Parts: structure tokens; C-alpha cells; sequence
């Protein structure tokens, strides 16, 4: 039980860092999603995906 | 919770069923360690799916050997690749 | 009147302490051969602190080797200022600590110790007004740890009323000796924390920086590192052999120090350490001594003050100097780096003065400082205790001896619970 | 028992 | 077969549901939004629930550990006269709320 | 210094009111590294039937040997005998 | 502190027929055995400046034990030792441990016991064997396992030969090799790994020579025994003993099978010019290639290593050499510890053999490393048995001689189970 | 954990028959036991509350009425 405890110690800190990182990534893709460039194409980069 | 709870939300005791609250008890924390688990399993997978689409949006940016390599690319278009991609991907998200 | 005995156990203990009663002897002006060649009555006046009158002159030290190998010990018989010890205190089995915590502490342990403690019981009886005791070793080796923290207890609950200073030579990452270093460290501060009364840490890494940019070494052997922490183990306890303007006995260092009865890991340095090229050119007065004696490079160990507070910090002054000018210097740095301080402790720092500067310098000071950022040692030794005991590696070797998974359990809550402790109150 | 899983302790005679 | 008899509650019901809004063929989004805040009102009832009775069982045990550590600290010093009866508490173990 | 035994059966009834002034705080965490599992319990029964399905492993239910066989065999045949 | 040293068979007795020669010469014993404390774990002391090696030399040929009771070694020696059957045991298992390996091992045993029993203070056993054949691997695995019943404790170390994987010189090896295993797994307690084909291309790279004989790889083997005892005798700043090697160096009980690595591995003519500082000698010391031991380091991961410096060494640069190699790419210690160096230092500089190969060099390093880079070597070496024993051939040899075949059933399914056992702890 | 999503699935479920079918009478009686139940415990609450403070005044009496310790050793306690 003890070590179980401490295996879910470990996935809930492990899940924190995950949660920021995705939390970082998202807010880094939403920055890209409006930008000069993004509109000075005559091919959006949005259509294009 | 379970430091205050640790049992669960007359007559002398057997051997096998001796333990039961101890078992309530792990029982908690498994199911609490499962739960764990899916929500780090769905956010493993929705990273890499941001991680990916990130990758993509710079390769369309920038002008890349990909993305040339890529045969679908507005860069340079060869027989109405880029339309009929694009047709497939409207029908297909439609 | 006051004394103290002294131990060196394993190898690192034995040979820092042979550097250590080097430089004692040259202080108090003694030759190798034993006798008194030095020039003042000073010294002389209060040489039984660490010594005793044999036989007309003949100075002994009141310090007990130990370890389980005869090679160290001829080492230091052979090497100089190594003919002055009592034959009858160099205790030494002879099979091999093995470096295993379990081969210091539970076999050649249980089959030397009774004799160790004889001998120390024998020289702490000669003694009359005992002031504690001094220890030093490692805590990254077999008999270091093993034997040092074995008889660290059993001296403790046999004398419960005597401070107790341990030299713990802490594992460093960077230099890494051996495999079991964390496992060893795991199991002895585990000890410590819980017997010894004050353990200062010391490690390799800052012990090199410091040879590297401050005295400018080119190849610093481990003479140079044993000459630096000698120099601060003869000046943890200046106020015993001489006179000073404020004195400031062990126990009151100790009392002004450890605010909570775990807390008692101190991070030590010394000044003025200066390389033998730019001494020539630099100053050495109060408002440069202390700035050395807070820069964080020049502290031994591996924790930047910077990441981190204070709790307590200890300045030891020695020489003929001014006691407004020392206090003005420990309250404008106060004022100074308030960030780094805590905050329910009006004048975090304990300043003392003795009046005889060590031979040669004419000034020179003593930092020893409780900061709450030494978790980190503890933190990274943990994280490389639980990078091994996932998988049981190495865990055989003390399993076979008799140890179970239990105490390495404790040992490991131990240290987190200390990190706990550190970091609550930042 | 009266922590872990007792739920009755009852001590002996003598 | 509990579980069994709750599931067959929740199709009958989930049924009804259906015809019921196939019948009434209301619009979705008043409508919807009615079902929303009063499903925010019973999903905080729910919860407000969950918390105060867990609030209840802990500052029941508090108390009682309290009451205990008090009579044992008067017993050492050898006050005989012991006042105050335990509570019914169900869990009894070392915590927090002591001090 | 008391045993384990002798600390648990003092205070209260199994407890332990630590007094401020060792210092000592091991049951509450310094904030940091805190741990609360109450989100991560599921609230919909969709949530009850994913955690069902997750892990039903779980759910569900030499040479010393040849020595050995050779030394139990040996005697055998001297019982025998 | 001393150690003895029993050599079995042709590869063993030859190997300290170099290792004894490099030994006088370290301690400037002369051949007839004087001398116009350091020496005391190798040799005792007696007559007039007169030492005796704590060896035995066993073999069933005498056709090779003539040749050390008569060539310029026959007064160091004592002539009991020399222990001699009658005819060979004929690459043969049952011949080397059922036949005639009952008659020899009470004159051998009761011969170590009383070398023992002189020894002042033991600390080890060290046994040169090549499994390529009966004599070493039968007669081997039986006193190995008598010497395991009787002392127990004291600890085994096997610098052991294995046949090379493509370079053969017996047809049987692979069966014998099997067949001994099934002792050095399990009795042993240090394994030291040796491979001829790995010295063959470490002196035909480095020591610039294309036909190499037998006595060229005795000598750098020899070189690296006294590499590896040189802590017990002289004086260093990290003296590391044989108990420190079983405390640092076997993780697990049944995974002691450690490789081996001596630089600078050098000429007389390059010497000078290239140089042989710490901070290079210590990334020559891992290379693929200098491992005395033809296998691929880059295909597995490292779990422990230990480093002995010889000569003129300083502590930091040990420290600084090792931080590179941990910052390097292409090796990849085990995840499981983070300290996964051994240090230790010595200051006898290494002992050129005069009319040698090697040169007098100011300093070496010898390194021996337990890592995942073996099951490899287990797995082929278990392929080219089991092939063979498909057709039941070879094996009616052995069947006529003692063995039947519950011999062969344990030997593969232990060897299944150990290289199993590597794959596992791999990851 | 079943037996009590399927209870407040079903609870739920009802809630939302009751609203569309405009039933709405019971529904909201039943939130009102629910609120009443809030009230009730809510009120034992502050019962236990208030005797916890009332068990610590006449503790503090008791030890000052003999004043053989002080007014307070040790630990402190907390307050609700
Ligand atoms: N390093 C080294 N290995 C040798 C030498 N001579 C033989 N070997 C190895 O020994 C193997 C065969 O020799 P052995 O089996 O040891 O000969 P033996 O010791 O008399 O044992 P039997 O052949 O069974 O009689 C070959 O595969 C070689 O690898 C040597 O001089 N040096
Ligand atoms: N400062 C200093 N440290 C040393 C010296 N010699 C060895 N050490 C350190 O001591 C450690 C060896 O531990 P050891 O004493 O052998 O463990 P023990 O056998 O249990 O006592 C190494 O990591 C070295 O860094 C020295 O002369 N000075
Ligand atoms: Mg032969």
C-alpha cells in the first residue's frame, strides 16, 4: 500500500508538470495563430492545414 | 480525507474478513490512482497533438525542404494537388 | 579547564584530522618530536584543552584514530608530525570496512566498537571538566558512516550532557567516489539528524572551487583541501586556548545557532583565503574580511546562500581588531541582503572576537551559518537514494548483513521530512 | 486494532 | 442487481425524456439554457452537500481528539476529575487538527 | 525517547499532539508539494464506466532446486531401505 | 592482506607464466628468488632473502608443466605445487570433472588448504581458466565448487577465457562452455571476461603488430592482473580493495560478468610522441575497440564501472575525465544510478617487462565495467551449442564418459534463464 | 461509486422531465429538503463548533483553578 502511495505521488506530480507544459504549448500555438505574417501570405497557413 | 476518514465515506471477528477496512482503504487509493492515470493519458496525447500541429504551422511558414518534399504544398503547385487536398479535407471536415 | 577529545574515523577522517593536529601544533608552537619550541605564554597557558603533558615536555593529543585497515594508519605514523600520538589509541581492526554501511555498523562494528568506546571512555575519564566532543569523517563510505555514526550514538547516550561537534565530509554529485555514496549518506544522516548535536557539512566540490578561483591553485592534491578545512576546525574553537575581548564557548555557539532541536546542519568557510599571488596586493581589514566571509563563493558546500534564507549565521573574529566596527558591518549587511534573512529573528547574526590572530595572519575570521537552502544537499542525495531504491540495486549486500527494506524506508522518510522541515519555515 | 482494523479490542483476564 | 434495477430506472427515464422533447419539439435554446442553470443548482446542492458533511466528520473528530489529548495531559499531571464524554466518532488516529 | 508503542498508547487514545516548540511538523506538508486528489474523481457515470474499463487485469483475479531433489531423493531410498 | 592464485589448465598456467615473471619484476625479486611488505600478498618470506608464490599450478598434460618445472623458473616455485596428472582430459566434460577429475582435486584441495593456512590473513581467490575446453572448464567447475563448499565467504574471482565468436580453436567448446557455465554463474563470485580475438585486434591496431603470438596476450593480461591487485600492495590516495569490487561492482547476485580495458596500450615508437595525459587516457579507456573483449558496448548500457590509476595521477583529473565521459553521446549509463564510477588511484608506476612490448609509460589505467553488452555474447555462444546439439552429434562422446543428458537439459535452460535475466534488467 | 452515479443520473434525469414537461412542484419540494438538510447541518456545525470553544474555556478553567501548570504549556490550540 505504501508503495502505491508513493507511485501516486509521483503520477500526481508528473500530471502537474504535464498540465503546465500543455497549459505553456497551447498559449505558444495561440500566439502563433495571429501574426503579421499569418495574414501577409496570399495562402494562409490556417486554410492550409 | 482519508487521514480523518479512513474506513469508508457485533460479534467476534474472522481471520478472512479481519481486514476489510484496510482493504476499503486501498481500494481508495487504487481507484484514486487510476483516475490519475487517464487524466495523465489524455493529456500525454493532447500535447503531442499540439506539438504536432505547432510543428506544421511553422513548417508553413517557413520555406523548408519538407515542405517542398510534401507534394501538397501551396509553395509550388503540380496538377491541382493543393485544390483536390483541400476539396477532400472541406468534404472530409464537413 | 575546558577540553575536548577528538576522533578521526575511516581514511577521510584520519587524514583530515592529521592535517588538523599539524596545523594545532604549529599554532601552539610544539615540535614533531613532542616537545614545546614556540615563542608566547599564551599558547601554553591553555594547550590541556588538546593535549597532555606526558613526561617532561612530551605533548600527546587527545585524539583516537580509527578505521579497519592498518595501511592509513602507517600512513599516518609515517608521515610527519605522526609521532606524537598515544600507541594505545590507534584502534584498527583488520578484515576491511568494504565500504558498506552494513560492514561498519553491524559486524566489524559490533566486534570493535566495545574497544573504541574503552579507549574514549579511558581518555574522556582522564579528562576532568569535559566541554563535548569531536568527530571526523564521511559520509559517503562504509566505516566512515558505519563505525563514526555508530559510535557517534553510543557516545551520545553514554555522556547526554556533553555538545557534540561532527565533520561530515558530504557527498558531492560532480565527484562522484564510489556507487553506494547515496545509500550511505541516507543511512547516516539518518543518525545524525536524530543523535549527533551539530554535524558541519562539508563537500569536495566547493572545497575544489575554492582551490580553483580564490587561491588559484594550479594542481590542489587533497593536502590543500585538508589544509583548508584543518584551518576552520582549529578556528571553530578559539575562545578554549586563548583569551578574546567576547568570548564564545561551543555551547553558546550551539545555543545561539540551532533555533529548533533538528535544525543543526551548519555551513562553514573561512577568511581570508587569498591566492599567493594577489595577497601581496590585497587589504585585509573588518570591511573586507566579512564581505569574503559572506560572498557565497567562498562558502564549502554546494549551496548558494542565494537560493535560499537565513536562520542564524555565526561570525568568529580573531586578532586585535574593533567590536563597533565588526557590529556595524554585521547590521549594514543585515540592512543590506534583509531578502536573504528571516524575518521573525531580530539580528540574525552571533558575532564574537578573540584577541590571538593564527601564525603569520595577523586577522582572520570564521563564517558558520544555519541557512535554510542546505536542503538542497539533502534533496539531491535523496532524489539518488530513490534513483536506486526502485529497483533494490546494490541492496543485497546490506539485506545478507541483516538489514530490511524498514530502516531504509525510515531513513528515506527521514530526509524528506528534514527537507520539509527547511522548507516550511522559507 | 482500534487504528488500523480492530473494530473491538478487549483485553485478556490476567 | 441493484445496479441492475438503478439502470433499469435511467433507460425508463431516459426514454420518457426522449418522447417527452420529440413531443414537445420546444425551442432549443431558452429551453436548454432552463435545463443548464437549473442543472448548475443541482450539481451545487450536490456539492455543497458532499462538503459540509465531510466538514461535519471533521470537526467531529478534531473535537474528540481534542477531548482525549486534554484528559490525558490533566491525568498525567494527576488531576483525577475527568468532565467531558467522547463523541461518537468513527475514525481515531493521529492528524492534524491537534494543535 | 519512547518506543513506537509506548508514543502511539500515550497520547489520547492513539494520537499525538506535537508541542511548537521541537519543531517537528511532519503532517502538514509545506504547501509546495501538496497533494488533493478530490478533482480527479470521476462525477459522471461516463467517468464510473472509463475507470471501470481501465486496468481489468488488476480487477480480475533452478539449480538449489535440482540439489534439493537430489539430496530429498537420496534419502528417500535410505528410508526405504 | 593477500590473495592466492591457482591457475588450471594450458591458457591458465601460461597466463601466470607471465603474470609470476611480471610479478618479480615488480617487486625486484630475482627469478632464483632473491632479493640483493609490499610483496607480502604475493609471496612469503622464508630463508636466507629467500620467497615462495602463493600459486598452484594444475594441470592433467604434464607436457606444459615440464616446460615451468625446467625454464628459468624452477627455483621460484615450490615443487609440490606443480601439480601434474596423466593424460589429457581430451576437451572432454566428463572426462575433465567425472573421470579424472575425481583423482587430481584431493591433492589440489588439500594443497590450498595449507597454503591458506600459511596465508597470514585471506582475502581473496583468483583462478585463470579458459572454458574453450575439458581440462579448464570440467576439472575448474568441479574445485570451484569444492572450494565454494568448503570456505564460502571468502571471495572467487574467475578471470575467466571465453572462445572468441568467430575465431575457434576447439569444434567442442561451445558444449564445454555450456557445461561450465553452469559453475561459473553460480559458484564464482567475481567473473573477469577475456576473449583472444579482442587482444589479437587491440595489439594489431595499437601495438602495430599483424602476427601476434599467445605470448603477447599473456603479457597484456598480465599487466592487467597486477593493475588490478597493485591497490592491495602499494600505497594510493582511494585505495580500493577486492571487497570494495564486490560492493560497487554486482548490483545482483547472479549478474557478475565484468569486461576489462587497459590504456595506453602503447608502442615504444609513439610514446614520445603522442602523449598520455589523464584527461586522454581516460576516454582512451572507452573505446569499443580497447575493450579486451570482442563485444559492443554501444549495443547495451553500462550499470557500473571502476577505474584504477597507476602512476603519477592527481585526483581532480580523474574527476574532471570522468564528468566528460558522463557528458558524452555515445554511451548511456544504466537509468538506475546516477554514481556510477568506481575511482581509485595508486602511485607504483606501471612496471615495464624488460624486452617487452609495452614501454615505460608514466602512467595506465585499467577499467572493468559490469554492463547489458553481454547477453550478446550469451545468446551466440547458446545459438551455436544448441545447433550443434539439434543432430545429437559430439555427444556420444560425452555420454560414454558420464554425462546423459540431464546435464545438457539444465545447462540450456539455465542459460536461457541468465540470458533472460540480462534482457530484463536492461530496461 | 455505480450505485451513486446512477443515483444522481436519475435524480438529475427527473429534473429535467420536471422542467420540460412545462413535477416542477415535487421538484423543487425536493430541493427544498435539500436546503433544509444545508440548514440542519450547517446548524450542527456550529453546535460542535461552539461546545469545542465551550470544552476549551472550561479546560483552561480547570488548570487555572488548581494553577499548578500556567495558563498554557507546549502546544497551542486551534481554533475553529
Ligand atoms: N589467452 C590465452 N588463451 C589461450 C592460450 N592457449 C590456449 N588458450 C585458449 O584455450 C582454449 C583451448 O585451450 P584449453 O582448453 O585451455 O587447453 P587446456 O587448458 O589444456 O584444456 P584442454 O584443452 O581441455 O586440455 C583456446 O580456445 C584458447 O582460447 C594462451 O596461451 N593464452
Ligand atoms: N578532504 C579530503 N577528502 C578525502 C581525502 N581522501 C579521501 N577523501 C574523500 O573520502 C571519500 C572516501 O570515503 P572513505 O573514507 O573511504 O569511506 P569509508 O571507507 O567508509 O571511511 C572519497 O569520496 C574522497 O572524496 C583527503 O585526503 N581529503
Ligand atoms: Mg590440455
Amino acid at each position: 500500500y505504501l508503495a502505491l502511495l508513493q507511485e501516486r505521488a509521483g503520477s500526481l506530480r508528473d500530471v502537474e508538470s504535464l498540465q503546465h507544459q500543455n497549459n505553456e504549448l497551447r498559449a505558444l500555438l495561440n500566439q502563433y495563430l495571429s501574426s503579421r505574417i499569418n495574414d501577409e501570405l496570399q495562402i494562409p497557413p490556417t486554410q492550409i492545414i | 480525507q482519508e487521514k480523518v476518514l479512513p474506513f469508508w465515506n457485533g460479534s467476534e471477528v474472522d481471520e478472512w474478513d479481519y481486514l476489510n477496512c484496510f482493504f476499503r482503504r486501498y481500494n481508495k487509493a487504487l481507484l484514486d490512482k487510476t483516475a490519475i492515470d487517464k487524466e495523465k493519458s489524455r493529456l500525454e496525447r493532447e500535447n503531442a497533438d499540439l506539438r504536432s500541429i505547432l510543428k506544421q504551422y511553422l513548417d508553413g511558414i517557413s520555406v523548408n525542404d519538407d515542405v517542398l518534399n510534401n507534394p501538397v504544398n501551396p509553395l509550388l503547385v503540380v496538377n491541382n494537388r493543393l485544390q483536390i487536398t483541400l476539396t477532400e479535407r472541406n468534404k472530409a471536415r464537413a | 579547564m575546558r577540553e575536548i577529545v577528538h576522533i578521526q574515523g575511516g581514511q577521510c577522517g584520519n587524514q583530515i584530522g592529521a592535517k588538523f593536529w599539524e596545523v594545532v601544533s604549529d599554532e601552539h608552537g610544539i615540535d614533531p618530536t613532542g616537545t614545546y619550541h614556540g615563542d608566547s605564554d599564551l599558547q601554553l597557558e591553555r594547550i590541556n584543552v588538546y593535549f597532555n603533558e606526558a613526561t617532561g615536555g612530551r605533548y600527546v593529543p587527545r585524539a583516537i584514530l580509527m578505521d579497519l585497515e592498518p595501511g592509513t594508519m602507517d600512513s599516518v605514523r609515517s608521515g610527519p608530525y605522526g609521532q606524537i600520538f598515544r600507541p594505545d589509541n590507534f584502534v584498527f581492526g583488520q578484515t576491511g570496512a568494504g565500504n558498506n554501511w552494513a560492514k561498519g555498523h553491524y559486524t566489524e562494528g559490533a566486534e570493535l566498537i566495545d574497544s573504541v568506546l574503552d579507549v574514549v571512555r579511558k581518555e574522556a575519564e582522564s579528562c576532568d571538566c569535559l566541554q563535548g566532543f569531536q568527530v571526523c569523517h564521511s559520509l559517503g563510505g562504509g566505516t566512515g558512516s558505519g563505525m563514526g555514526t555508530l559510535l557517534i550514538s553510543k557516545i551520545r547516550e553514554e555522556y547526554p550532557d556533553r555538545m557534540m561537534l561532527t565533520f561530515s565530509v558530504v557527498p558531492s554529485p560532480k565527484v562522484s567516489d564510489t556507487v553506494v555514496e547515496p545509500y550511505n549518506a541516507t543511512l547516516s544522516v539518518h543518525q545524525l539528524v536524530e543523535n549527533a548535536d551539530e554535524c558541519m557539512v562539508l563537500d569536495n566540490e566547493a572545497l575544489y572551487d575554492i582551490c580553483f578561483r580564490t587561491l588559484k591553485l594550479t594542481t590542489p592534491t587533497f593536502g590543500d583541501l585538508n589544509h583548508l578545512i584543518s584551518a576552520v576546525m582549529s578556528g571553530i574553537t578559539c575562545c578554549l586556548r586563548f583569551p578574546g575581548q567576547l568570548n564564545a564557548d561551543l555551547r553558546k555557539l550551539a545555543v545561539n545557532l540551532i533555533p529548533f532541536p533538528r535544525l543543526h546542519f551548519f555551513m562553514v568557510g573561512f577568511t581570508p583565503l587569498t591566492s599567493r599571488g594577489s595577497q601581496q596586493y590585497r587589504a585585509l581589514t573588518v570591511p573586507e574580511l566579512t564581505q569574503q566571509m559572506w560572498d557565497a563563493k567562498n562558502m564549502m558546500c554546494a549551496a548558494d546562500p542565494r537560493h535560499g534564507r537565513y536562520l542564524t549565521a555565526s561570525a568568529l573574529f580573531r586578532g586585535r581588531m574593533s567590536t563597533k566596527e565588526v557590529d556595524e558591518q554585521m547590521l549594514n549587511v543585515q540592512n543590506k541582503n534583509s531578502s536573504y534573512f528571516v524575518e521573525w529573528i531580530p539580528n540574525n547574526v552571533k558575532s564574537s572576537v578573540c584577541d590571538i590572530p593564527p601564525k603569520g595572519l595577523k586577522m582572520s575570521a570564521t563564517f558558520i551559518g544555519n541557512s535554510t537552502a542546505i536542503q538542497e544537499m539533502f534533496k539531491r542525495v535523496s532524489e539518488q537514494f530513490t534513483a536506486m531504491f526502485r529497483r533494490k540495486a546494490f541492496l543485497h549486500w546490506y539485506t545478507g548483513e541483516g538489514m530490511d527494506e524498514m530502516e531504509f524506508t525510515e531513513a528515506e522518510s527521514n530526509m524528506n521530512d528534514l527537507v520539509s522541515e527547511y522548507q516550511q519555515y522559507q | 486494532h482500534e487504528q488500523q482494523l480492530g473494530w473491538d479490542w478487549r483485553p485478556p483476564d490476567d | 442487481k441493484k445496479v441492475e434495477a438503478l439502470g433499469e430506472a435511467l433507460e425508463m427515464k431516459e426514454a420518457q425524456l426522449a418522447e417527452v422533447l420529440t413531443a414537445a419539439n420546444l425551442d432549443p435554446g431558452t429551453l436548454a439554457a432552463i435545463n443548464q442553470r437549473l442543472e448548475e443548482v443541482l450539481d451545487n446542492k450536490n456539492q455543497i452537500i458532499k462538503a459540509l458533511q465531510y466538514d461535519v466528520a471533521k470537526v467531529s473528530k478534531a473535537h474528540n481528539d481534542l477531548i482525549r489529548v486534554y484528559e490525558a495531559k490533566l491525568t498525567e499531571f494527576g488531576i483525577p476529575v475527568d468532565e467531558l464524554g467522547f463523541r461518537p466518532l468513527v475514525t481515531n488516529t493521529s492528524t492534524g487538527p491537534a494543535g | 525517547k519512547p518506543t513506537i508503542v509506548e508514543r502511539y498508547a500515550n497520547y489520547g487514545s492513539g494520537t499525538y499532539a506535537p508541542l511548537q516548540r521541537e519543531g517537528r511538523f511532519p503532517e502538514s506538508k509545506p504547501l509546495g508539494k501538496e497533494i488533493e486528489t478530490e478533482g480527479y474523481a470521476p462525477v459522471t457515470l461516463k467517468g464510473v464506466v472509463d475507470l471501470e474499463s481501465f486496468l481489468p487485469s488488476r480487477l480480475l483475479n533452478q539449480r538449489k532446486e535440482a540439489a534439493v531433489q537430489r539430496d530429498l531423493k537420496a534419502i528417500n531410498d535410505l528410508l526405504d531401505t | 592482506r593477500e590473495v592466492i592464485s591457482i591457475h588450471i589448465g594450458q591458457a591458465g598456467i601460461q597466463v601466470g607464466n607471465a603474470c609470476w615473471e611480471l610479478y618479480c619484476l615488480e617487486h625486484g625479486i630475482q627469478p632464483d628468488g632473491q632479493m640483493p611488505d609490499a610483496f607480502n600478498t604475493f609471496f612469503s618470506e622464508t630463508g636466507a632473502g629467500k620467497h615462495v608464490p602463493r600459486c598452484i599450478f594444475l594441470d592433467l598434460e604434464p607436457t606444459v608443466v615440464d616446460e615451468v618445472r625446467t625454464g628459468t623458473y624452477r627455483q621460484l616455485f615450490h615443487p609440490e605445487q606443480l601439480i601434474s596428472g596423466k593424460e589429457d582430459a581430451a576437451n572432454n566434460f566428463a572426462r575433465g570433472h567425472y573421470t579424472i577429475g575425481k583423482e587430481i582435486v584431493d591433492l589440489a584441495l588439500d594443497r590450498i588448504r595449507k597454503l591458506a593456512d600459511n596465508c597470514t590473513g585471506l582475502q581473496g581467490f583468483l583462478v585463470f581458466n579458459a572454458v574453450g575446453g575439458g581440462t579448464g572448464s570440467g576439472l575448474g567447475s568441479l574445485l570451484l565448487e569444492r572450494l565454494s563448499v568448503d570456505y564460502g565467504k571468502k571471495s572467487k574471482l574467475g578471470f575467466t577465457v571465453y572462445p572468441s565468436p568467430q575465431v575457434s580453436t576447439a569444434v567442442v567448446e561451445p558444449y564445454n562452455s555450456v557445461l561450465s557455465t553452469h559453475s561459473l554463474l553460480e559458484h564464482t563470485d567475481v567473473a573477469v571476461m577475456l576473449d583472444n580475438e579482442a587482444i589479437y585486434d587491440i595489439c594489431r591496431r595499437s601495438l602495430d603488430i599483424e602476427r601476434p603470438t599467445y605470448t603477447n596476450l599473456n603479457r597484456l593480461i598480465a599487466q592487467v592482473i597486477s593493475s588490478l591487485t597493485a591497490s592491495l600492495r602499494f600505497d594510493g590516495a582511494l585505495n580500493v580493495d577486492i571487497t570494495e569490487f564486490q560492493t560497487n561492482l554486482v548490483p545482483y547476485p547472479r549478474i557478475h560478468f565484468m569486461l576489462s580495458s587497459y590504456a595506453p596500450i602503447i608502442s615504444a615508437e609513439k610514446a614520445y610522441h603522442e602523449q598520455l595525459s589523464v584527461a586522454e587516457i581516460t576516454n582512451a579507456a572507452f573505446e569499443p575497440a580497447s575493450m579486451m573483449v570482442k563485444c559492443d558496448p554501444r549495443h547495451g548500457k553500462y550499470m557500473a564501472c571502476c577505474l584504477m590509476y597507476r602512476g603519477d595521477v592527481v585526483p581532480k583529473d580523474v574527476n574532471a575525465s570522468v564528468a566528460t565521459i558522463k557528458t558524452k553521446r555515445t554511451i548511456q549509463f544504466v537509468d538506475w544510478c546516477p554514481t556510477g564510477f568506481k575511482c581509485g588511484i595508486n602511485y607504483q608506476p606501471p612496471t615495464v617487462v624488460p624486452g617487452g612490448d609495452l614501454a615505460k609509460v608514466q602512467r595506465a589505467v585499467c577499467m572493468i565495467s559490469n554492463s547489458t553488452a553481454i547477453g550478446e555474447i550469451f545468446s551466440r555462444l547458446d545459438h551455436k551449442f544448441d545447433l550443434m546439439y539439434a543432430k545429437r552429434a559430439f555427444v556420444h562422446w560425452y555420454v560414454g564418459e558420464g554425462m546423459e543428458e540431464g546435464e545438457f537439459s539444465e545447462a540450456r535452460e539455465d542459460l536461457a534463464a541468465l540470458e533472460k535475466d540480462f534482457e530484463e534488467v536492461g530496461a
